[PDB]
């Protein structure tokens, strides 16, 4: 009836909080695993 | 000492040898192991390591004595005479150390298997090999000179 945007900009504070939480958790776990892989590898690279 | 050839098609293709502490089989090659006691043992192979897990009952456990650091240049009794070198594998005679006899342990004269060969077919007018042993402090590390193929 009147001028509004409605441009997917309704993500609330709790909504944004949860979304950033889940994204950060996924990123943290995957990056930690990636780091551990080369951590294991460098030991063998040093054994000789 | 229990050094056993590996049975493939009813002929020798490898050579399994048991070591102190753990029983050893060179998993680089295949073939049914001749020994029946080993015929019912699970296999534990790493990405680059071709060694069998030690699952012999502890009656015959530690058939040999392992080898510590401080490699002398002196004689190590090999299947084909003694070997004498320190920097790397001994300058084995030409013709010797060819192929088909994978999994042969080089032992100290004192009964301490210094290393395990895993190739090193030719190294020139002489020949060294690609082997694995303790690194400096007791680390199971392999060294492979260039131009190394299983022997």
């Amino acid at each position: 009836q009147h001028t509004e945007s409605f441009t997917s900009a309704i993500s609330a504070t709790a909504w944004s909080w949860i979304k950033v939480l889940v994204g950060g958790t996924s990123a943290f776990i995957v990056l930690g695993l990636i780091a551990t892989a080369v951590v294991a590898l460098v030991l063998f690279f040093h054994r000789h | 000492d229990k050094t056993f050839p590996i049975m493939l098609n009813g002929q020798v293709n490898g050579y399994a040898c048991v070591v102190g502490g753990r029983v050893f089989k060179p998993l680089h090659v295949e073939g049914r192991i001749d020994n029946e006691q080993l015929a019912a043992i699970k296999l534990k192979k790493a990405s680059i390591y071709d060694l069998e897990y030690g699952d012999v009952p502890q009656c015959m456990k530690s058939d040999t004595l392992q080898y510590t650091s401080d490699k002398p240049p002196g004689f190590y009794n090999w299947h084909h005479g003694a070997v004498q070198y320190e920097n790397n594998r001994f300058t084995v005679p030409r013709g010797v150390g060819g192929k088909g006899d994978s999994g042969r342990p080089i032992l100290d004269n004192k009964g301490r298997v210094v290393a395990i060969v895993l190739g090193g077919v030719n190294e020139g007018s002489r020949t060294a090999l690609s082997v694995v042993t303790w690194n400096q402090k007791g680390v199971t590390v392999k060294d492979t000179p260039e131009g190394s193929e299983p022997w």
